[PDB]
């Protein structure tokens, strides 16, 4: 077909955003002095967990998907398997963390400052990739998470993903379903409050637009983790529950989905002006 | 040196008009904020009216809206003060004081002597 | 080498003891709240302290640590030492209410105010208003010989807000002049509209209820309302 | 205005003890300057930037 | 109409003096300093950072070995540091957590501090009972200590916001003589080599010179537009530089009795922080609020590099008293060493 171009050229700009997006963040947090900050330092684990998604993830399914067979041998797909499953981990996680951090700062404000130090910065980011590879490495490298199964594992170059029930559930649930209930309870008790506040100032200003200032932004951020991630992670559910009824090609397509969200982070994170020029500092 | 010269000033009568002058040098006129404060015979110094450096931002103190015209001359260095119909509480010595500050829209000057930017003042007493 | 080896291992030790210690301080010093008082002249600034030298005053509520300053021992010449304060999380500003007759010193303050609105280094630093000496202010008013409309002929022109919140046996037109006040103070901190401080107004002292519950209410919502902005939520 | 009497009598006398001084020409003293740069020149680490074997702060 | 005939007098006098600095203006240091070479691009880069304060650093000093150094900062926090191996030698709580000038002795016995808490405390550091105690705590002024030097160990001149200035002695713990005769704020003052004799800014826009053991006020300049933030000696004495708000530096003669150079760029509209010259005499280094630190030269006014660097303003700066290194402190709480 005309297939192979086409979408070669698509998945190589996706590798490339991803790739040069999280690279310059992480660069210009190397850089300056000022973006050292707690929460930066959150958004520093966002972007090493999405570099390696662009580096050795997605590559190797482009690969994968346009060569239909691996060659580089078994013990490394599992490998390549597991890498996938704790950046995507890692990932979520690490968007559910800033949202608690932001939780925490406009519900406790006097404790805000005074818990959050270093230390402990340092002791959720370790504890976020702890978890994640709980999660991931572990099933996989001692085989927890098992007719045609066992078939695809003794091939060799049979390079599907075939899980257990119990596997599946317990995996999506740890890696999206709690932090998606997390994150809804956190912003939306979050912006009854900026309601609020909105409210008050109205009071004391007598001199919807400003309701749209604020809906506006939840919306994005909601809806960029939600529209990439979520249609798949539903899909494993009923791929679990009702077997055909999903057929194998719809699969990769929302995996793929929900990979380039990986790269629509550094947008909606560093819309910060110091960010920014901070940003335009390095290219010039 | 810094200076600021309090011209005009005098014995008029109640429901005539003054136009006080404010001779500067010293410095680049052109940048610094101006404004004439007042003090009154036997009571604090109360600030009246400022200019702004372009010449367009002016306030006046409430109790002499719109009769005072406050006018700046960079092209000479010389500040102006146009007083119209005057009251009898306006009998107070008329002090021109520019701002310390380059390039701001805050001022600090109210406060009292031994501040150097502010000139000696002129006499304005309203007759009988 | 042979001692200089020594040396380095006291230093290091020197430096561990002074880093925990500090870092003990971190804790105390970021979560004690700074906040500087100051008023015009004649402004019951006192009584509120009176609610180290007698400077600084530092008084806890709810455990959670205030540490005011007053700075009524020194000169008004203002310009050097008030940029020693920028990290202040609230500037208390405390006007009495009826010294509009006599010298004008509520004009003064209000000069003060947006001098300090518009400073460029307090271009981050939340004003919070006590409006204060308020039954004063209906005597003199309501005695009708002491005029603010003299000083400020607008008022003429200023009616009551539609928000309007009275407590009775109170002329109209006193709770008129009271809210026109505090709507002068309010159009100040509205001409800049950044929104990155704002003036929270207050009546007091005619009622001798304790103001601290005030500026802890109005303390939350400056940092409430820092992190918001910063969040683009506002 | 009579304690600034007192302040402008004493302002008299500053001016009057520092009006009486030698005063010594632009061209000499800006030469001595120039020369005391053009002595000092080769012992200033700023001017002449340090090579870093000999440099205690690398 | 006494006050008009002294004004009037005065005035006269002040003219005089004006028409007798005009006429020893015969040339100028900008027409002679033509064969002189120029700097070129000479540029520092920075070789240690010293972290670890909370607040912003409102001061510093060198020490005589130009191996220690103290920065205090508005947290209440005085640090004692180690310029070589980036140590923390000491640690001093203030009483006060406003702290706005720091001083070091010459031999390094003592460490000097003071702020809006009005009064200048003494620190020693050579207690063999181990950690530091207020030696002597000296008080005499109504206002806000600015700034504040160490002559030797027996007595210090310090500068205040009362518009005065006062040569204390320690061991007393009194005023030996009051300099009086500025206008406004005293926000620094600068001690000379040789020390008979010291100069100070203020808030009028003028620098005046007195003399230590008489204490009186030889000569006054009036050349600046605006409050003068920093003032600092030359290597011999011969000269000073200001810093001010007009966003110039400018150049001081002793023995010409006016103002021999500005030094400026219409870029600039705000205020010099800070001020000093280097070992041989040759640099102008000043702090602005553009968060930079630019270079200037003293002879050709041609600035030969700059120094980039802090997030915010930078307070203070200070030389090495053999001239190795230049330190800046900043409101960004970090000290970076230049070489
Ligand atoms: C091996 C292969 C073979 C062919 C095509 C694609 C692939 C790539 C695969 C599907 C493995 N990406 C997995 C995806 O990243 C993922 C990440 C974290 C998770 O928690 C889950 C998850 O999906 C399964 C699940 O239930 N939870």
């Amino acid at each position: 077909e005309v297939w192979v171009v086409g979408m070669g050229i698509v998945m190589s700009l996706i590798v490339l955003a991803i790739v040069f997006g999280n690279v310059l963040v992480i660069t210009a947090i190397a850089k300056f002095e000022r973006l050292q900050t707690v929460t930066n330092y959150f958004i520093t684990s966002l972007a090493c967990a999405d570099l390696v998604m662009g580096l050795a993830v997605v590559p190797f399914g482009a690969a994968h998907i346009l060569t239909k067979t691996w060659t580089f041998g078994n013990f490394w797909c599992e490998f390549w398997t597991s890498i996938d499953v704790l950046c995507v981990t890692a990932s979520i996680e690490t968007l559910c963390v800033i949202a608690v951090d932001r939780y925490f700062a406009i519900t406790s404000p006097f404790k805000y400052q005074s818990l959050l130090t270093k230390n402990k910065a340092r002791v959720i980011i370790l504890m976020v990739w702890i978890v994640s590879g709980l999660t991931s490495f572990l099933p996989i490298q001692m085989h927890w998470y098992r007719q045609e199964a066992i078939n695809c594992y003794a091939e060799e170059t049979c390079c599907d993903f075939f899980t257990n029930q119990a596997y599946a559930i317990a995996s999506s649930i740890v890696s999206f379903y709690v932090p998606l209930v997390i994150m809804v309870f956190v912003y939306s008790r979050v912006f009854q409050e900026a309601k609020r506040q909105l409210q008050k100032i109205d009071k004391s200003e007598g001199r919807c637009l400003k309701e749209h200032k604020a809906l506006k932004t939840l919306g994005i951020i909601m809806g960029t983790f939600t529209l990439c991630w979520l249609p798949f992670f539903i899909v494993n559910i009923v791929h679990v529950i009702q077997d055909n009824l999903i057929r194998k090609e719809v699969y990769i397509l929302l995996n793929w989905i929900g990979y380039v969200n990986s790269g629509f982070n550094p947008l909606i994170y560093c819309r910060s002006p110091d960010f920014r020029i901070a940003f335009q500092e390095l290219l010039c | 040196q810094v200076q600021l010269q309090e011209s005009g000033g005098g014995l008029v009568q109640p429901g005539g008009s003054l136009r006080l002058s404010c001779a500067a040098s010293g410095f680049t006129f052109s940048n610094y904020k101006m404004n004439w404060v007042r003090q009154a015979p036997g009571k604090g110094l109360e600030w009246v009216s400022d200019i702004s450096q372009s010449g367009a931002s002016i306030s006046y103190t409430g109790s002499v809206k719109g009769r005072f015209t406050i006018s700046r001359d960079n092209a000479k260095n010389t500040l102006y003060l146009q007083m119209n119909s005057l009251k009898p509480e306006d009998t107070a010595v008329y002090y021109c004081a520019r701002c310390p500050a380059p390039f701001t829209r805050d001022c600090f000057d109210v406060t009292s002597t031994t501040y150097a930017y502010r000139g000696q003042g002129t006499q304005v007493t309203v007759s009988s | 080498t042979e001692d200089q080896r020594n040396e380095e291992k006291a230093q290091r030790e020197a430096n561990k003891k002074i880093e925990k210690q500090l870092q003990k301080d971190k804790q105390v010093y970021r979560a004690t709240h700074r906040l500087l008082l100051l008023g015009a002249g004649e402004s019951g600034k006192s009584t509120i302290v009176k609610q180290s030298g007698i400077f600084e005053t530092k008084f806890q509520v709810d455990k959670v640590n205030f540490h005011m300053f007053d700075v009524g021992g020194q000169r008004d010449e203002r310009r050097k030492w008030i940029q020693c304060f920028n990290d202040v999380t609230a500037i208390i500003f405390v006007v009495a209410s009826s010294s509009y007759n006599m010298t004008n010193r509520l004009q003064e303050a209000l000069n003060l105010f947006k001098s300090i609105w518009n400073n460029r280094w307090l271009r981050t630093i939340s004003v919070i208003l006590f409006l204060n000496k308020q039954d004063l202010l209906a005597e003199k008013v309501l005695a009708g010989k002491s005029k603010i409309e003299d000083y400020f002929p607008e008022f003429a022109r200023y009616t009551t807000p539609e928000d309007a919140t009275p407590e009775p046996g109170e002329d109209p037109r006193v709770t008129r002049a009271k809210y026109f006040i505090r709507d002068e103070f309010l159009r100040i901190s509205t001409a800049s509209g950044d929104g990155r401080h704002y003036c929270y107004p207050h009546f007091t002292c005619a009622v001798d209820t304790e103001n601290i519950r005030r500026v802890f209410n109005d303390c939350r919502d400056i940092i409430q309302r820092m992190h918001l902005r910063q969040y683009e939520l506002l | 205005n009579t304690a600034s009497i007192a302040q402008a009598r004493k302002l008299v006398e500053q001016l009057k003890m520092e009006a009486n001084i030698d005063r010594i020409k632009v061209s000499k003293a800006a030469a001595d300057l120039m020369a005391y740069c053009e002595a000092h020149a080769k012992e200033d680490p700023l001017l002449t930037p340090v090579p870093a074997s000999e440099n205690p702060f690398r | 109409s006494e006050l008009d005939q002294l004004r009037q007098e005065a005035e006269q006098l002040k003219n005089q003096i004006r028409d007798a600095r005009k006429a020893c203006a015969d040339a100028t240091l900008s027409q002679i300093t033509n064969n002189i070479d120029p700097v070129g691009r000479i540029q520092m880069r920075t070789r240690r950072t010293l972290r670890g304060h909370l607040a912003k650093i409102y001061a510093m000093h060198w020490g005589t070995d130009s191996r220690l150094l103290v920065s205090a900062s508005q947290d209440g926090k005085l640090i004692i540091w180690d310029s070589y191996t980036t140590n923390k030698v000491h640690a001093i709580p203030l009483r006060s957590s406003w702290v706005m000038t720091c001083a070091y002795a010459p031999s390094g016995n003592y460490v000097a501090c003071g702020g809006l808490d009005n009064i200048c405390s003494i620190y020693n550091l050579k207690t063999r009972e181990g950690n530091v105690r207020v030696s002597r705590e000296l008080a005499g002024h109504t206002g806000y200590l600015s700034c504040c030097r160490f002559l030797d160990d027996n007595q210090i001149v310090t500068s205040s916001g009362d518009t005065t200035c006062a040569l204390w002695d320690i061991e007393t713990g009194q005023q030996t003589t009051t300099f009086t005769g500025h206008t406004g704020d005293v926000m620094s003052l600068s001690l000379a080599p040789d020390t008979r004799l010291f100069v100070s800014g203020a808030c009028d826009a003028s620098a005046k010179l007195w003399d230590v053991r008489e204490g009186m006020c030889r000569q006054t300049f009036t050349g600046h537009e605006s409050d003068i933030n920093a003032i600092c000696f030359f290597p011999n004495g011969n000269a000073f530089a200001t810093g001010s708000d007009d966003a110039t530096c400018r150049l001081f003669d002793l023995r010409a009795d006016q103002e021999l150079m500005t030094y400026s760029h219409d870029n600039i509209i705000c205020g010099i922080t800070s001020v000093s010259f280097s070992k041989s005499g040759r640099l102008l280094l000043a702090g602005y609020d553009d968060f930079n630190c630019n270079v200037w030269d003293a002879l050709k006014a041609d600035r030969a590099g700059v120094l980039a660097g802090h997030d915010n303003r930078v307070s203070c700066l200070g030389v090495t008293d053999d001239g190795m290194a230049v330190a800046t402190g900043s409101w960004d709480s970090f000290l970076k060493i230049w070489n």
